[PDB]
Parts: C-alpha cells; structure tokens; sequence
C-alpha cells in the first residue's frame, strides 16, 4: 500500500483480521503497521492555490 | 451493446456514466409533468356554465365545450388540434395528463372567468352579471362605465365579428 | 413540527454532494487499462508500453472532469435564473405593495417579510381573503325624474324592498344620494333600469 | 392492462380520488391492498349565475403564507495535476502535450464562483443604511 | 476483437453524451417558456393587467 | 480537500446576512415603503 501523507495516532478499533480501512469513495483512511500491529491514521498533507 | 455479453463486460469498467445519463433523462422527463401541472392546475374546483345562455348579447358558443363531440372540445380546439401534425433501446413515455383532463381544466377556467370575473382567483367564486363585469373592466382603463351602457349592442356585434374573423383566419 | 417543507434547498445540497461524490468515485475506474493505480503499472511495466495505459487513464479522467464541469455550468445557470426571480420578488413585494395577481401569495396582497435560509430566502406573505357572502339583487343604473344615475364607486344592491350603494369588496350599505352618484342622459338606452328615488 | 403497460399486484376500482402516486395516462395508484384508479380533478360545483344577482362578502380573514427560493450554491475549485496525475512526473509529461485544457476548466469554475457571490450580493443588498428598531 | 469493441463503445458513448447535453439545453429553454406562459395565464386570465 | 478539490468560503458571512434581513424588516415596519425610494 503506497502513498503520501502525514501519519498520526488513531483510536479506531480494527477486528483482528483486517489490515487497513477506508471511509467512502474507496480512499484509504487508516492503516495498521505489520510489525507493531497498531492503528495509524493517514491525512493528506496541506496543499492549496 | 445490444445483447452482447462481451460488450457489457467491457463496458462494466468504464465507470458510472450510464447511471448519470439515465438520471438526467428521468429528471427532464419529470420536469415536463411539473410544467404542465404548474401552468394548468390553477383552480381548486371545477366550475360549469348554467344551461341558460344569456350573457348580455355576447356569444361564446365557439369557445365553450360542445357535449356533442366525444372529446368535449370546442370548435377552435378542434381546429388547432387538426392544424398540428422503431425500437432500438429507446422508448417514449406517455404524459401523465391526457387531453381530456387538460380540456376540462380549460373549460373550468373559461366558465369561472365568465360568471364570476376575477373573484374566483382570490377566494370563492362570486356571481355577477357579465354586462356589469365588462363595465367594471372599462372603469379600470380610464374610461367611465357610462360608455358601455350606451353602446352595448355595438360592442357585442364587434366582439362577435372579431371572434368569427379569428375562427376564419385559423381555419 | 412538519418536515419536508424545505425540499428545494435540501435537493440542491444533495445534488451538489452527489456530484462531488461520484466525481471522486470515478478515480477507481479502470477505463480498459491494466490497473487503476499509476504506481503499480509504472513499477510493473517499462515505459514503452506503460505509456499506453497512462494515456488511457488520462483520457478517461479528462472526460469525466469535462462532464462534471458541464453539469456544474448547467446547475449554475438554473440557480442564477432562480435567484434573479427571488431578487425581483424582494424588490417588488417587500419594498412596496404589489398589484399583479398571484405574484405574492393567494388573495389581495398586503405586505411581506423576508427571512434567511442556509442557501436561500424565505418570504412570508400577509394577504386578505373575503368570506361570508350573500346574494342580494342588482341593477346597473337607476332612473329618477327621467334621467339615469350611475354609482361613482360601488354597486347597487337591494335587500328585497330598499336599494343601497355599497363597495365591491365589503358589504356596507348607504342611502342613495346625489353625492355618490352621477347623471348621464335619460333612461331609455340602458338595459336593466329600475324605478326608484 | 393500461395505456402505459400493465400493473401486477394492484386491483382496479371504479372510484376516483386525488391520488398521490402517479402512474400515467391518467391512471394512478394508492394504498388505502394497493389499488389503482383514475385521478379526479376536483369537486365540481355550478355557480348560480343570473342576470340580476351578485355575491358580496360580509366578513374577511387574514392568512400568512410562506415560500422558499434558493439563491446560491457552494463555490468549488478543482486542480488538475493533483487529480489526473496524482503527483507523478511521467503523467505530468504526458499531460503536457494535450495543449491547454485545464485553463478553460479553471476559468469556468472561477466564473461561476464569482457569479455566486455577485448573485447573493444583488439579492440581499437592497438598502443603503442599517436601520434599527 | 477487443480493440474494435472499444472503438465502437467509445464512439457510441460520445454520441450519446452529445445527445443528452442537447436534450438538457432544450429542456431548460422549454422550462423557461413554460414559466412565462404560467405567469401570463396567472396575470391576464385571472385579472386585468 | 482530499485529492485536489477545494471549497471556497462565501464572501458574505451569515451574521451580515442576518443584519441585512434585520435592517430590511425594521425599515419596512417603521417607515413602510418610503424607505425604498
Ligand atoms: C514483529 O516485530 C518484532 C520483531 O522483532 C517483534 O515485536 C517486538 O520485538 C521487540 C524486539 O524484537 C521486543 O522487544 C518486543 O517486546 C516485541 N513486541 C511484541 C508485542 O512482541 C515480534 O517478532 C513481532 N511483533 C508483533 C507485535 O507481531
Ligand atoms: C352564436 O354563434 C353561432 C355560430 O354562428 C350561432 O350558431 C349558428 O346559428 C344559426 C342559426 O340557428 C345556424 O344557421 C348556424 O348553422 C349556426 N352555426 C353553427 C356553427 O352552429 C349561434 O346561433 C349564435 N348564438 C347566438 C345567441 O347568437
Ligand atoms: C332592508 O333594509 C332596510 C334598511 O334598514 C329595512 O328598513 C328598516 O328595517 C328596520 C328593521 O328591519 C325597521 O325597523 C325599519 O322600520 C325599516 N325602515 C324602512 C323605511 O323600511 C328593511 O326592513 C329591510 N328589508 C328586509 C326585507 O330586510
Ligand atoms: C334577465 O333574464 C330574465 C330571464 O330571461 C328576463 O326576463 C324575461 O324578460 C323578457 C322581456 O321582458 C320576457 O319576455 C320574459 O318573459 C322574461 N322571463 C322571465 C322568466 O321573467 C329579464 O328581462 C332579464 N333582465 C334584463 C334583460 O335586464
Ligand atoms: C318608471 O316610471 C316611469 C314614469 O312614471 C314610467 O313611464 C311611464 O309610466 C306610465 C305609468 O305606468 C305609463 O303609462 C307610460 O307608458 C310610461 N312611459 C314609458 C315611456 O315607459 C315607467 O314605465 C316606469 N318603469 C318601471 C319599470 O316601473
Ligand atoms: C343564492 O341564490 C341561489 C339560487 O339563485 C341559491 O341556491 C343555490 O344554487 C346553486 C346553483 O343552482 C346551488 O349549487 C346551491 O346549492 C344552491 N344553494 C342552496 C340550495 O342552498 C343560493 O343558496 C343562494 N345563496 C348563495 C350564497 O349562493
Ligand atoms: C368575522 O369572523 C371572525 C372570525 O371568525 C368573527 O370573530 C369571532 O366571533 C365569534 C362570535 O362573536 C367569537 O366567538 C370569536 O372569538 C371571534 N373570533 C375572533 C378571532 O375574535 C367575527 O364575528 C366575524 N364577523 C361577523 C360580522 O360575524
Ligand atoms: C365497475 O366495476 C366493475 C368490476 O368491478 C366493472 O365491470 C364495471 O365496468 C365498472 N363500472 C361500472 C359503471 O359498473
């Protein structure tokens, strides 16, 4: 799963068989690292005109 | 595609253009019924003219509906209707309101604007003789109501001649 | 209490949200390419044939964007027409009284009040409606001393035995007098003349 | 069988009401077992027209009605290299040879965005001062 | 055959989109005309303008 | 603000819209139609 963004800590709970989540329109929202098994949070870093 | 599995499978990965097209077509189809409803449905009740016809000398026989015809349409409506003049995945839907209901709305409006005047456009229809409604209507354009009562027959004759000329020109 | 009374604004908001949502959703489409993600086809194929897939994805996304822009233009034109009508109503019905029929509410217009709304305006119209009618009897003019009399402003009525002059929109009889009637000619041409004093 | 096709699961009746679910060709359905019938235009009356009779009101009522009019929508702007390329050099290079397509899109979006604000301003700014009760 | 199928599909889709856009424009114009007609009926038939 | 879409705030905030509405209403209650001409 490749992509850019800023990684923060998240309190969302994953069932022990998922690996990542998404909210709507099939856009990644949160991912779990395969080593420490914790739920992170992905936010697109700021941009604008 | 036209009943082709391969074409449908190939098209399945082109997104959701077709849903948008169908939604737009459905919206513009509904808009026509909405337009007809808002233009014609202007009266809460369905008025009808009394059997005895004496409107101070005016003659409305050519615009009032004729019960003899099955369509219950007047002479001018028939003239207009006569004047105006296969399957590949496209269909034509019928209008919600048929011609008879539209004719009934027009007849109700025309019968309510004769007996009551403009009163039925605000509250309940209030009866009034036509020769006095016309006198009221002259009073609204700067001409005193004196003028009408001395020239009733001439005005009626001019109106009848004008409507006959309109009928002849349309025919 | 009653909901669903603000359908227009809710419909506008829903249409905008749905259009944006489907525009975002269009990213995941394949458009006949190998995959819907650029990085996979970049790291899986060298440029000489990967450029074909890149071109297919680019043209598909461009077409989707163009369609979205056209739809936005259509909706903008519609909203502009609606708001022009709203501005005309604000100018004509709030800053003064209106005479044109059914422009502002049902009945005879009295006045109006504006209120705001998240993406629009709400007009409250105060009007006037008559009720509790009667029948009476009517004549167009009255012949006295051989000359015809017409009402200045009002109409002749009779409660069966006596004649009165009233105003059109409210029942308030008054005794017939020279001060509210005018004379014109003799009672020989009008059809409906009645004898009285 | 109707003029617009045929209905299955609905029972025809001889009555007529101001219906709520349109079907077509005058026919329309309602719940009340689902039934289908012909819509009724309204109650029919005949005004007692004569040549020496009127109807003058004696009382009045005052009613307050409401109407709702939208005036503006959300102002949006869309980027291109972020959208159709997602920060990729190869995609940017390939897109560079399609002339200038995105300039027109940005121009149109900016035009409608300015139009929305002008529209709201012309709708609401009708006074020169600010009065107070 | 997929290349030919794709060519036919894209051509027909483009034609359909053009037709839909023309229909939208015509419907908007007809709606404006209908609004004008409704205003005329409300003002000139139900009263004196 | 997900992948290049931006929503621009309106020029007129709701407070000033409410102030316009209040000014119109207070003008029409007190003066009538004279304040529009
Ligand atoms: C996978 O990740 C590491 C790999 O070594 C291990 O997890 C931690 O490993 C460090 C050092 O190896 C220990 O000090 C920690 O106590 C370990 N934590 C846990 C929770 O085991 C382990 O092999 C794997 N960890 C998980 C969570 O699967
Ligand atoms: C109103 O006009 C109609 C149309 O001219 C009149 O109907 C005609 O009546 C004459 C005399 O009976 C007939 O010879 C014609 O054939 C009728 N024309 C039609 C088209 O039917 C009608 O008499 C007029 N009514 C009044 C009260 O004058
Ligand atoms: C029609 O109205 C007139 C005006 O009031 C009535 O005339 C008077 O009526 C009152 C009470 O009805 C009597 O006390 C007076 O003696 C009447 N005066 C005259 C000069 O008539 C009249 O009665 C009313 N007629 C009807 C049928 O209601
Ligand atoms: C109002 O209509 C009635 C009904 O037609 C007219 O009364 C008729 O008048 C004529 C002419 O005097 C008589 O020959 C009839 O016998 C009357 N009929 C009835 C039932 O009385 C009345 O003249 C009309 N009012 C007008 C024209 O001012
Ligand atoms: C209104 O009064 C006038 C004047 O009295 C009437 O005119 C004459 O009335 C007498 C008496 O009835 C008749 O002998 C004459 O023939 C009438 N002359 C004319 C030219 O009509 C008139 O008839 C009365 N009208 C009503 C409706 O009562
Ligand atoms: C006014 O007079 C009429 C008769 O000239 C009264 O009768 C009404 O007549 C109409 C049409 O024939 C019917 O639809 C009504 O049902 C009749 N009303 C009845 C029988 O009470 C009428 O009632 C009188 N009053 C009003 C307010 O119209
Ligand atoms: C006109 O209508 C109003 C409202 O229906 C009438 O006012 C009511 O009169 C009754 C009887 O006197 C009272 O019980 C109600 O409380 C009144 N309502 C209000 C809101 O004050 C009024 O009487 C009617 N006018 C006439 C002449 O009958
Ligand atoms: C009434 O309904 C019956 C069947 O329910 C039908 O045969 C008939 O034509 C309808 N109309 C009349 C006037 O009976």
């Amino acid at each position: 799963l490749t992509g850019t963004g800023v990684l923060t800590e998240s309190n969302k709970k994953f069932l022990p068989f998922q690996q990542f989540g998404r909210d709507i329109a099939d856009t990644t929202d949160a991912v779990r690292d395969p080593q420490t098994l914790e739920i992170l949070d992905i936010t697109p870093c700021s941009f604008g005109g | 595609c036209g009943d082709s599995t391969e074409c449908s499978n190939l098209l399945l990965q082109y997104g959701s253009f077709c849903t948008q097209l169908n939604r737009a077509l459905t919206g513009i189809a509904v808009e026509q019924d909405k337009n007809t409803q808002e233009v014609f449905a202007q009266v809460k009740q369905i008025y009808k003219t009394p059997p005895i016809k004496d409107f101070g000398g005016f003659n409305f026989s050519q615009i009032l509906p004729d019960p003899s015809k099955p369509s219950k349409r007047s002479f001018i409506e028939d003239l207009l209707f006569n004047k105006v003049t296969k399957f590949n995945g496209l269909t034509v839907l019928p209008p919600l309101l048929t011609d008879e209901m539209i004719a009934q709305y027009t007849s109700a409006l025309l019968a309510g604007t004769i007996t009551s005047g403009w009163t039925f456009g605000a509250g309940a229809a209030l009866q009034i003789p036509f020769a006095m409604q016309m006198a009221y209507r002259f009073n609204g354009i700067g001409v005193t109501q004196n003028v009408l009562y001395e020239n009733q027959k001439l005005i009626a004759n001019q109106f009848n001649s004008a409507i006959g000329k309109i009928q002849d020109s349309l025919s | 209490s009653t909901a669903s009374a603000l359908g227009k604004l809710q419909d506008v908001v829903n249409q905008n949200a749905q259009a944006l949502n489907t525009l975002v959703k269009q990213l995941s489409s394949n458009f006949g390419a190998i995959s819907s993600v650029l990085n996979d086809i970049l790291s899986r194929l060298d440029p000489p044939e990967a450029e074909v897939q890149i071109d297919r994805l680019i043209t598909g996304r461009l077409q989707s964007l163009q369609t979205y822009v056209t739809q936005q233009l259509i909706r903008a034109a519609e909203i502009r027409a609606s708001a022009n009508l709203a501005a005309t109503k604000m100018s004509e019905c709030v800053l003064g009284q209106s005479k044109r029929v059914d422009f502002c509410g049902k009945g005879y217009h009295l006045m109006s009040f504006p209120q705001s709304a998240p993406h629009g305006v709400v007009f409250l119209h105060v009007t006037y409606v008559p009720a509790q009618e009667k029948n009476f009897t009517t004549a167009p003019a009255i012949c006295h001393d051989g000359k015809a009399h017409f009402p200045r402003e009002g109409v002749f009525v009779s409660n069966g035995t006596h004649w009165f002059v009233t105003q059109r929109n409210f029942y308030e009889p008054q005794i017939i007098t020279t001060d509210n009637t005018f004379v014109s000619g003799n009672c020989d041409v009008v059809i409906g003349i009645v004898n009285n004093t | 069988q109707t003029r617009a096709g045929c209905l299955i699961g609905a029972e025809h009746v001889n009555n007529s009401y101001e219906c709520d679910i349109p079907i077509g060709a005058g026919i329309c359905a309602s719940y009340q077992s689902i039934i289908a019938y012909t819509m009724s235009l309204g109650v029919e009356n005949s005004v007692a027209y004569s040549n020496n009779s009127i109807a003058i009101p004696t009382n009045f009522t005052i009613s307050v009605t409401t109407e709702i009019l939208p005036v503006s929508m959300t102002k949006t702007s869309v980027d291109c290299t972020m959208y159709i390329c997602g920060d990729s050099t190869e995609c940017s290079n390939l897109l560079l040879q399609y002339g200038s397509f995105c300039t027109q899109l940005n121009r149109a979006l900016t035009g409608i965005a300015v139009e929305q604000d002008k529209n709201t301003q012309e709708v609401f700014a009708q006074v020169k001062q600010i009065y107070k009760t």
